[PDB]
Protein backbone atom coordinates (compact mmCIF):
# COMPACT_ATOMS: atom_id res chain seq x y z
CA UNK A 1 0.00 0.00 0.00
CA UNK A 2 2.99 2.43 -0.45
CA UNK A 3 2.80 5.09 -2.95
CA UNK A 4 6.28 6.63 -4.65
CA UNK A 5 8.34 6.35 -7.35
CA UNK A 6 10.41 3.01 -6.75
CA UNK A 7 6.89 1.25 -5.47
CA UNK A 8 5.31 1.51 -8.49
CA UNK A 9 7.62 2.24 -11.29
CA UNK A 10 10.01 -0.70 -9.94
CA UNK A 11 8.93 -3.61 -7.41
CA UNK A 12 5.60 -3.25 -6.30
CA UNK A 13 4.33 -5.74 -3.52
CA UNK A 14 0.68 -6.68 -3.49
CA UNK A 15 -1.69 -5.29 -0.82
CA UNK A 16 -2.21 -8.36 1.00
CA UNK A 17 1.58 -9.61 0.31
CA UNK A 18 2.91 -12.41 3.28
CA UNK A 19 6.38 -12.14 3.57
CA UNK A 20 9.28 -10.85 5.32
CA UNK A 21 11.30 -7.13 4.22
CA UNK A 22 15.16 -7.66 5.14
CA UNK A 23 17.48 -4.85 4.40
CA UNK A 24 20.75 -4.15 5.47
CA UNK A 25 23.30 -1.38 4.33
CA UNK A 26 26.36 -1.91 1.82
CA UNK A 27 27.72 1.15 2.19
CA UNK A 28 30.68 -0.97 2.81
CA UNK A 29 30.75 -3.15 -0.43
CA UNK A 30 28.93 -1.69 -3.00
CA UNK A 31 30.19 2.16 -3.10
CA UNK A 32 32.79 3.37 -5.17
CA UNK A 33 34.19 6.89 -4.83
CA UNK A 34 34.31 7.36 -8.44
CA UNK A 35 31.09 6.46 -8.45
CA UNK A 36 28.98 3.14 -8.57
CA UNK A 37 26.31 3.93 -11.69
CA UNK A 38 26.11 -0.22 -12.29
CA UNK A 39 22.66 0.22 -10.47
CA UNK A 40 19.88 1.60 -11.96
CA UNK A 41 16.23 2.46 -11.28
CA UNK A 42 13.02 3.56 -13.24
CA UNK A 43 11.75 7.13 -13.79
CA UNK A 44 9.34 7.29 -16.39
CA UNK A 45 6.84 4.28 -17.41
CA UNK A 46 3.49 4.90 -19.08
CA UNK A 47 1.87 3.42 -16.33
CA UNK A 48 1.66 2.00 -13.20
CA UNK A 49 2.95 -1.60 -12.53
CA UNK B 1 -47.36 1.91 6.05
CA UNK B 2 -44.89 -0.27 8.17
CA UNK B 3 -43.72 -2.03 4.75
CA UNK B 4 -43.01 1.33 3.31
CA UNK B 5 -41.44 2.72 6.53
CA UNK B 6 -38.72 -0.41 6.45
CA UNK B 7 -38.34 0.27 2.91
CA UNK B 8 -37.38 3.54 3.29
CA UNK B 9 -35.02 3.08 6.61
CA UNK B 10 -33.65 0.31 4.46
CA UNK B 11 -32.49 3.21 1.94
CA UNK B 12 -31.75 5.80 4.32
CA UNK B 13 -28.81 3.42 5.68
CA UNK B 14 -27.53 3.44 2.34
CA UNK B 15 -26.73 7.70 3.03
CA UNK B 16 -25.10 6.88 6.78
CA UNK B 17 -21.59 6.63 6.73
CA UNK B 18 -20.99 4.10 9.80
CA UNK B 19 -17.29 5.48 10.80
CA UNK B 20 -16.38 5.67 7.00
CA UNK B 21 -15.61 8.52 5.40
CA UNK B 22 -18.36 8.57 3.03
CA UNK B 23 -21.37 7.00 2.25
CA UNK B 24 -20.70 7.29 -1.50
CA UNK B 25 -18.12 4.27 -2.24
CA UNK B 26 -17.12 5.83 -5.36
CA UNK B 27 -15.45 8.67 -3.11
CA UNK B 28 -14.04 6.73 -1.27
CA UNK B 29 -12.46 4.38 -3.72
CA UNK B 30 -11.29 7.47 -6.09
CA UNK B 31 -9.73 9.41 -2.98
CA UNK B 32 -8.39 6.74 -0.98
CA UNK B 33 -5.57 3.89 -2.13
CA UNK B 34 -6.86 0.64 -2.37
CA UNK B 35 -5.67 -0.60 0.75
CA UNK B 36 -6.48 2.11 3.02
CA UNK B 37 -10.14 2.00 1.20
CA UNK B 38 -10.46 -1.63 2.37
CA UNK B 39 -11.10 -0.61 6.17
CA UNK B 40 -13.46 2.29 4.56
CA UNK B 41 -15.30 -0.11 2.64
CA UNK B 42 -15.66 -2.96 5.03
CA UNK B 43 -17.11 -0.74 7.52
CA UNK B 44 -19.73 0.01 5.15
CA UNK B 45 -20.37 -3.68 4.35
CA UNK B 46 -20.65 -4.12 7.41
CA UNK B 47 -22.78 -1.63 8.47
CA UNK B 48 -24.90 -2.37 5.52
CA UNK B 49 -25.25 -5.84 6.12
Amino acid sequence: GQTGNIADYNYKLPDDFTGCVIAWNSNKLDSKPSGNYNYRYRLLRKSKL
Amino acid sequence: NHNAQALNTLVKQLSSKFGAISSVLNDILSRLDPPEAEVQIDRLITGRL
